[PDB]
């Protein structure tokens, strides 16, 4: 959802 | 030969562990051979009042109580054991 | 209350427990213990945070005050109250003769014993400030 | 009474010696003219 | 082989299971899935827990983290699949 | 502790 | 069944409850989302917790993780749903 | 035979237990038998 | 049962392992112990 | 040189190492990639670990982040990276 | 009311409050934003702490996760609000 | 002023420092970054740290959350800036 | 039971016995040395 860069579901 | 090697039996008849956690470690025990035991609160408080050198005090409020009743109900179990075997039993039945 | 009707809360989780310790006042904390049974112990032990690792870190202690881990209070239900927090020192006062009264009668069924043994034991709340209970309604 | 009198007397000057004020009372920690802390005199209590 | 073995999953993680959606309506989804993988663009409705339900004017590619309890299929034009 | 007349005082 | 129950909800994670908004201008949100998934494009105006408030001019399809308090109805042209 | 029993009373008359967290224990209590006390506090330090 | 059929269960693991404890009862908690050779306390301690 | 060395890399962080996908069909793959970067658009199909696997209709630079257990060659027209 | 107050807002956290930025150029920002959501289409320039300032040819919608000391206005040619 | 400032930067967290990668082709990267912000579209190959290296057909805005140690220049058609 | 006041209190369940048998096995070693070994070799070899 949120600004991470992480490939991730959210 | 197998006849004459009597296995030998335990000390104490044991049982099965069950939950002993019964509330009765924390709570409020009072021991009472009576038929009710009547418990007495005070579910309010005083008051104060800073006084003065000059206030010529009134009442300050007293604390209204309440009572609560412990009817002390029983409990009962009634094991029918047989006389033959508290006699032939090596073990102790009657403590057991 | 939790909030959702079966479990926890499900965003706020563990504040509705944090909150029930913290609305049973200064004094009767100082000497309290939650209870639950076997079953809601474990489902408190599998709380776990965002990432996985449970977020709750011999008297199987919770948040600090010690856990009376009973078999009789109920089920995490729809609207039961599985977990309880107070002072039972001063919540709860039983009243009861300290033996056991056994009396053999080896004459109503003849060729038997029939043990008659009897214990009287009683109680209620005493305090009605000293013991808080957790809903799960809502 | 003298023992719930103690009581409420060891609860009711314990409420004096926070938000007391100074008439007939223990004047308590919290009426002393805050100051913000950085900004700290003797005759003040400093906050953050 | 796995390297990320005894890594708990969380909610935040990559899906681990999948399962294509059926629009019930009527009954819940055997498991409320962490996101929706949409399979091909249109409008499909979801609902909470809470019961707030609304529509989403979802595209194909499209995948939203939203964790839903039941799928409808009065509005639903658009197939998904769960992500868990 | 008040009057002896009614239960709860 | 949710296999993730007993999982704390963070600000990371998916979205657990969904509302539709509607921009009061007047009055603060009820609850202020996590996210904003925008329903049509269009532009739509949010503010802080600080006053700041700024126009956004958004996509259709697009979900921006910014976290409002109250979304004003003066520059709004897109409709969205907030997501918790 | 119902009115021959009795109840039994507690031994003392327990009450509703409030908080005695007073600010007592942790601050400085002096015994005095006057009218005032004067503490006297250097709000200053020397120089060297 | 942990779930999967070779090791912990891969949604959840460390549930089979709090709800094995739980699946005593209160008091043969009281005095209990795990039993595992060396290459299992191992793999659960390798659980991140 | 990297800064962010002595950091235990899990399965948000960011893609340590890669490796191309065959569409075995037969045998499961090597490693279990945490995502996988598509590298042409298409379809293709993705096992989990209980056998549920649906077919996906991804597109070209679509990165997904579910993590499979076969990769089968049947309905598959993607090429796809795994990530790791 | 916030059912995600008491909660830390971390980096990886949604966005609790947004400024517009303008391209100084010659000092720094109030605030370093954790993103930047770009209003209209171009290109701007950020700088680091270390002073490595490259271009970067955005696009409008786009968010990007990069966390800049300064905004410079020589090569910037889009307008963003910053993220916090 | 940087409120998240004494905040630990993660993998997961925002770009803190960026630069713009050349691709030597023979010589490592001077810091491996976290993710690559693509500058112009094309084709780019990346190695692990295993030398697996394999080449992405990758798009003009697209952002990548792949860590690569060298970034070769045979196949490289697209420059990349770096996020660390 | 709790029992009532006038109830005529009935019979109750006795628990009943299981005994198990522990049939006491036996294990058994039989390593062979060498005579000239146990003379020549100073440490103790038969309490070894």
């Amino acid at each position: 959802i949120a600004l991470g860069l992480g490939l991730g579901l959210a | 030969g197998g006849y004459l090697v009597d296995p030998q039996t335990s000390e104490t008849i044991r049982g099965v562990l069950r939950s002993t956690a019964s509330l009765r470690q924390i709570a409020s025990v009072v021991n009472v051979e009576a038929t009710s035991f009547d418990v007495l609160v005070d579910k309010t408080d005083m008051g104060s009042g800073w006084a003065s050198e000059t206030a010529a005090l009134s009442e300050t409020a007293t604390p209204q109580i309440d009572r609560i009743t412990i009817p002390l109900h029983e409990l009962a179990a009634m094991p029918k054991a047989s006389q033959r075997l508290l006699d032939d039993s090596a073990f102790d039945i009657e403590t057991w | 209350a939790t909030g959702a009707a079966g479990d926890f809360a499900a965003v706020n989780a563990s504040d509705a427990v944090v909150d029930l310790v913290y609305a049973l006042g200064a004094e009767y904390r100082a000497n309290a213990s939650f209870v639950m049974n076997s079953k809601t112990a474990g489902a408190v032990r599998k709380m776990k945070d965002a990432d996985g690792r449970f977020l709750w870190a011999e008297p199987a202690r919770l948040m600090g005050y010690p856990v009376l881990i009973a078999e009789d209070m109920p089920d995490i239900a729809a609207n039961a109250y599985a977990i309880a927090f107070g002072d039972f020192g001063n919540g709860y006062t039983i009243a009861e003769r300290p033996d056991l009264r056994v009396l053999r009668d080896p004459f109503s069924a003849k060729p038997h014993v029939l043990f008659y043994a009897s214990k009287r034991v009683g109680g209620d709340v005493s305090d009605f400030a000293a013991i808080k209970l957790l809903k799960f309604a809502a | 009474l003298a023992n719930r009198i103690a009581d409420k007397f060891a609860r009711a000057e314990a409420a004096a010696f926070i938000s007391g004020d100074g008439v007939d009372k223990p004047t308590g920690f919290l009426t002393k003219t805050k100051v913000a802390n950085g900004a700290w005199a003797w005759g003040s209590l400093g906050y953050v | 082989m796995d390297v990320f073995a005894k890594h708990a999953v969380s909610l935040e993680s990559p899906a681990v299971r999948h399962y294509e959606i059926t629009p019930s309506d009527s009954t819940d989804l055997a498991r409320r899935p962490r996101a929706l993988r949409v399979q091909t663009g249109g409008t499909l409705v979801l609902r909470d827990e809470t019961g707030i339900t609304v529509t989403y004017t979802v595209f194909a590619g499209e995948i939203l983290p939203v964790r839903p309890v039941r799928v409808l299929a009065t509005g639903t034009t658009a197939t998904a699949v769960g992500w868990e | 502790a008040l009057n002896s007349a009614v239960a709860a005082e």
